[PDB]
């Protein structure tokens, strides 16, 4: 079965330096970008770093470049974080992506464990209200998210991810590129929206769909995260 | 100094460099269209005829401009003669080379690009070395339509010793390049035919005898003037050149009439031109 | 031995069936091939912002 | 014996039959029809990558994708828009002679001179494209493979044999025999009820998926049959033989209705396809390039010259919209 | 011009190419030689003889180069279907058993399989190893019945050698083709262990021979 499984972190004092680790245990490893993706101990998603398969192209967020390097190993399936002088925004649980990129692939498909990391003390806006909206189980629901560019590109794509975030879980696929629902996620669930408009609809709202929702975009990096719905009882 | 047009020799390296100049293009144009490069020998012959077309449009370019040209002219002659020199260098090396291989070396036109575009740079930045030593005024124009290689009378034997070093030191190597190709030819099997014999024997030798005759230059190092200065053209040494890109090409039919991919297109095409055509 | 049994068997089998007229068979082509002549791409060329080629 | 006198007054019976239904000529009710004139088309994509001859191709039913087997132990699944090679699956025989894209898009087959036809399983998880199963039973080559759904899949191969397989289990549900020669190709038909089967003893059979039974036999050419390929109604077939004929024949009048013939080409057919709506016949040749017939006037409407090789496998999209030639030379052409 | 999503399907196209242009040159200094001979003659002996259904590939390797062979005598079907796969093949090892010059003769049916593959369409400039198996129980069944027995025009003697002789050049001039290939003919038996080596050094003449056809030598 799919593992990745992150290790490193802790208590830090400010100013020094650590490396996070991902060995990634059932699967291949080697054709798989690779993302590191940050979350706030209160707010919500940001991204940090993706490198690429065969570790041809590297990128990193704008807040965190310089001091931070993304490194692989394929041979032994390890995925490296080394950071270097933390401030008082580090303090996060870090979470280890895997993301394939070909016609047709679903990226951002799973999500690892997350790691703890507790100091001691132009981009496309990606709004979603906020809106914590109460719900009683059975009926319908459906979330609004609005971006400040259009993310539908010139071939046709609208490259908007849908992520659900259960209580004490990693975050998880529901709808990749607007339109397509992910694997093993129910068919309730349903993308929709035109350009900077986007919605999802959940039709009989069960257990386990309590928790946050996001919508990330992948038009261009660096990838911005919405704000977060957390949807209740 | 004196001088003699001699027009009827005019008309021959007139007609030949105009003949050199379609027979050439054909041949380029036969080899990116019709054969597409598909072989290793596409990418030596189309070297081999854009480093003639090089030499005959700076000829034809030197013997219609009267002005002269000769900074222009003799750099790109200069070009044209050293890469076709290296070229057949490259050529029987490599075939040195497929003699002594042991395992398939099944691979595709990668190497030789390696070894043309440093030939053409390296020829480049010796005549940019030359433009820098000599500088770009000079006006070397010894008669009209005639240029030697510099002014300085020291300078000019200078280089033309250089050229003719580099001229002979290429056909030792040819030499030394057949007889290890005849000997590692003669002690196979597929080998022992005459025809594969004939080939490389008659491409070796006409490499070496055409580049002992542009080597002779390092004969008269008495510092003389005998090639260069003194202007003549009562002799027919002025309009040798023509030949001289006519033997080049008969190198370049030799070189492509051993390769039967070639063989089969120029047969199939001459089929198909001349029934619609 | 018994395989031309089944031979001659399959032969019977293939024998007793309906076979329509040719001019109605080709009425049939000559029909579906000008009824969807208006969805061929190849047939009628497309233009250039039509095209994903 | 005298069962060979009843087979002969069998067939003399089904030939007199199949004459008496003649009523006319497809080209003298064609007449009234305008061809469609120089039907010109251009090399849009030229897909590279292949190192060895490609022997098959199939597209997909997105029409976007496409498969390719070649002689150097390589699938490639490509992204025929952009040119990206999406998928590259080696396989553990490198004598593939077709392969067949699955029409859900999950799965992909391959098989040839090892007659074993491998199920590969594109969309899975943990990462690359895997053998879901590998599917031996026929003791020929395998000739042509072609999905039917997920789990079911019809062979034809070198040992006179086609088989209905069930990809679970792992083993025929059905063996269709008849065949006096080898079988080189495979149609199924839009509804997938019937398939054609073209062999090596100039005999093109029409089966039956559900009953095991051969419902209809078509014979025509002088040589052995090397393409075949169902009419968008699914009531006719064309087929292409080494003999450099291509023929329409049809299945509810059971005869051959037209020949695609030249007296320019002495070369056989290698593959065969049908434009979307019927009106063209692709067909690859031998002499290097493939030829655009109009499939009810029979002219040569059209010549696509590309190709530096022999032209092995060719296919028309879902959508009508391109036309992949892939060849000897290791290229495939995405003409348009 | 290329979205953050359609330039890493590039970047995925450049890295799955860069392995097929590494795996084709990985196996392209591979000799693929076919194996090739009529029922009971000597092919099952020559692969126990070199230390070792659809094809049979055997892959071996001697002195730095890998072998493979391709037994095709378990494709029961039409050759004239999948002969052109191996199209390309280094060399064909056809093997004759000597001892079939008076069998139910069945030396014509190897010579006929010889014109057969060695004038063919695809043929026509692959080399062929000709091994000739079984000489000394050839020679053994040379002191009774004549070699006249098989060949009516043989003006020689009953010598094991002239006989020999005489067999290996009626072989060798059935290609028509003797310039674009060529023969290398052996006698083999069960105790040699030099097969291989007359199999490795007629090789690497055919490979020099592709070598300079690279190089434009044909
Ligand atoms: C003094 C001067 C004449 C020196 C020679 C310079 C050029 C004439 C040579 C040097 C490198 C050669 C190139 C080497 C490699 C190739 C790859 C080849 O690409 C292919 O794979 C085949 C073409 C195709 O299939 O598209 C196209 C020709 C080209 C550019 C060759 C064209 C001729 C070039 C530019």
């Amino acid at each position: 079965d799919v593992q990745l499984v992150e290790s490193g972190g802790g208590l830090v004092q400010p100013g020094g330096s650590r490396k996070l680790s991902c060995s990634a245990s059932g699967f291949a490893f080697s054709s798989f970008g690779m993302h590191w993706v940050r979350q706030a101990p209160e707010k919500g998603l940001e991204w940090v770093a993706y490198i690429s398969s065969g570790s041809g192209t590297i990128y990193y967020a704008d807040t965190v470049k310089g001091r931070f390097t993304i490194s692989r190993d394929d041979p032994k399936n390890t995925l490296f974080l080394q950071m270097t002088s933390l401030r008082s925004e580090d303090t996060a649980m870090y979470y280890c992506v895997r993301s394939i990129y070909y016609y047709g692939s679903s990226p951002f498909d799973f999500w690892g464990q997350g790691t703890t990391l507790t100091v001691s003390s132009s981009d496309i806006v990606m709004t979603q209200a906020t809106s914590s909206v109460p719900v009683t189980p059975g009926e319908s629901v459906s979330i609004s998210c609005r971006s400040s560019k259009s993310l539908l590109h010139s071939n046709g794509n609208t490259y908007l991810y849908w992520f659900l975030q259960r209580p004490g879980q990693s975050p998880q696929l529901l709808i990749y590129r607007m339109s397509n629902l992910a694997s093993g996620v129910p068919d309730r669930f349903s993308g929709s929206g035109s350009g900077t408009a986007f919605t999802l609809t959940i039709s009989r709202l069960e257990a386990e769909d309590v928790g946050v929702y996001y919508c990330m975009q992948h038009l261009e990096y660096p990838l911005t995260f919405g704000a977060g719905t957390k949807l209740e009882l | 100094c004196t001088k003699s047009y001699s027009a009827f020799l005019s008309g021959m390296t007139s007609l030949l460099l105009v003949l050199l100049i379609l027979l050439t293009l054909a041949g380029i144009l036969f080899i990116i269209f019709v054969r597409k490069l598909v072989h290793r020998m596409d990418v030596w012959l189309i070297a081999l005829l854009i480093e003639l077309l090089l030499w005959v449009l700076g000829k034809m370019i030197q013997e219609f401009s009267s002005t002269g040209l000769c900074l222009l002219t003799q750099n790109m002659m200069f070009l044209g003669l050293m890469c076709s020199v290296w070229t057949h260098l490259g050529m029987a090396l490599e075939k040195t080379l497929a003699l002594f291989s042991r395992t398939p070396k099944r691979t595709s036109h990668r190497n030789v690009c390696l070894y043309l575009m440093g030939v053409f740079c390296l020829v480049l930045l010796l005549i940019i070395i030359l433009l820098i030593t000599m500088g770009p005024d000079a006006n070397l124009n010894r008669g009209p339509n005639m240029c030697r290689e510099g002014p300085t009378k020291g300078m000019h034997t200078a280089v033309q010793g250089l050229k003719a070093g580099c001229y002979l030191l290429a056909a030792v190597l040819i030499v030394l390049l057949t007889v290890i190709i005849i000997w590692k030819l003669l002690r196979t099997k597929f080998g022992r035919k005459p025809r594969l014999i004939c080939n490389v024997t008659f491409t070796g030798l006409i490499c070496a005898f055409s580049w002992f005759m542009l080597s002779l230059p390092l004969l008269f190092l008495g510092e003389a003037g005998s090639l260069g200065f003194d202007c003549t053209e009562s002799l027919v040494a002025r309009y040798y050149p023509g030949p001289a890109a006519c033997l080049a090409l008969l190198l370049i039919i030799l070189y492509a009439w051993s390769f039967s991919h070639f063989m089969d297109s120029l047969k199939n095409q001459v089929t198909v031109t001349a029934r619609y055509f | 031995i018994a395989q031309a049994r089944k031979l001659v068997e399959q032969l019977k089998m293939e024998a007793n069936i309906d076979r329509i007229k040719v001019s109605k068979a080709a009425a049939d082509l000559m029909a579906y091939c000008e009824a969807h002549a208006k969805e061929d791409p190849l047939l009628t060329p497309v233009p250039a912002s039509e095209n994903p080629f | 014996d005298q069962l060979r006198q009843e087979a002969e007054q069998l067939k003399n019976q089904i030939r007199d039959a199949r004459k008496a239904c003649a009523d006319a000529t497809l080209s003298q009710i064609t007449n009234n029809i305008d061809p469609v004139g120089r039907i010109q088309m251009r090399t849009r994509r030229t897909l590279r990558g292949h190192l060895a001859k490609i022997y098959a191709m199939h597209w997909g039913t997105d029409s976007r994708l496409l498969v390719s087997a070649s002689q150097d132990g390589k699938l490639i699944i490509w992204d025929s828009y952009t040119t990206n090679k999406v998928h590259a699956i080696p396989l553990r025989s490198s004598w593939v002679m077709t392969c067949a894209y699955a029409p859900s898009g999950n799965y992909v087959a391959c098989g040839g001179l090892d007659n074993i036809c491998s199920i590969y399983n594109l969309k899975t998880r943990e990462g690359n494209v895997r053998v879901s199963r590998e599917l031996a039973g026929h003791t020929g080559y395998l000739s042509c493979c072609r999905f039917l759904d997920d789990n079911q899949i019809v062979t034809s191969s070198g040992d006179t044999t086609c088989a209905l397989w069930d990809i679970e289990t792992g083993q025929q549900t059905t063996t269709f025999t008849g065949h006096t020669g080898d079988v080189m190709s495979l149609s199924l038909a839009p509804d997938t009820r019937l398939f054609v089967s073209g062999a090596c003893d100039a005999s093109a059979k029409l089966w039956d998926v559900r009953e095991g039974m051969c419902r209809q036999t078509f014979t025509g050419h002088e040589s052995d049959i090397n393409a075949i390929c169902f009419f968008p109604n699914g009531n006719a077939f064309a087929t292409g033989s080494d003999d450099a004929t291509c023929r329409l024949f049809d299945l509810r009048a059971d005869q051959e209705l037209m020949t695609y013939s030249h007296d320019n080409i002495i070369c056989g057919i290698t593959s065969v396809s049908f434009s979307k709506s019927g009106r063209l016949l692709l067909a690859g040749y031998d002499d290097f390039n493939c030829n655009v017939w109009d499939a009810l006037k029979a002219d040569r409407a059209g010549v696509l010259a590309g190709h530096d090789n022999r032209v092995s496998c060719l296919g028309v999209t879902d959508d009508g919209m391109a036309v992949a030639t892939g060849s000897w030379d290791s290229f495939l052409k995405i003409w348009n | 011009t290329l979205s953050a999503e359609d330039k890493a399907a590039v970047e995925r196209s450049k890295m799955i190419d860069r392995n097929l242009r590494e795996d084709g040159e990985k196996a392209a200094r591979e000799v693929k030689l076919l194996l090739l001979g009529a029922g009971e003659s000597g092919k099952s002996t020559i692969v126990k003889q070199m230390k070792i259904t659809g094809i049979v590939e055997t892959h071996f390797t001697f002195k730095d180069l890998h072998f493979k062979m391709f037994d095709v005598g378990g494709q029961r079907s039409e050759r004239k279907k999948w002969i052109h796969c191996f199209e390309g093949v280094t060399a064909i090892i056809f093997c004759v058993a000597l001892s079939d010059y008076d069998l139910v003769n069945r030396m014509h049916e190897s010579m006929k399989l010889f014109d057969s593959i060695c004038n063919n369409k695809w043929f026509t400039d692959t080399s062929i190893i000709l091994f000739l198996n079984k000489k000394d129980l050839f020679e053994e069944k040379i002191k009774k019945s004549p070699l006249t027995i098989c060949y009516p025009e043989y003006a020689g003697s009953n010598t094991y050698e002239e006989a020999a002789a005489y067999i290996q050049c009626q072989f060798e001039d059935l290609n028509k083709r003797k310039d674009t290939k060529e023969i290398y003919t052996h006698f083999t038996c069960a105790t040699d262990t030099k097969n291989v080596q007359f199999v490795f050094d007629a090789v690497t003449d055919v490979i020099i021979k592709n070598n300079l056809k690279d190089c434009g030598l044909f």
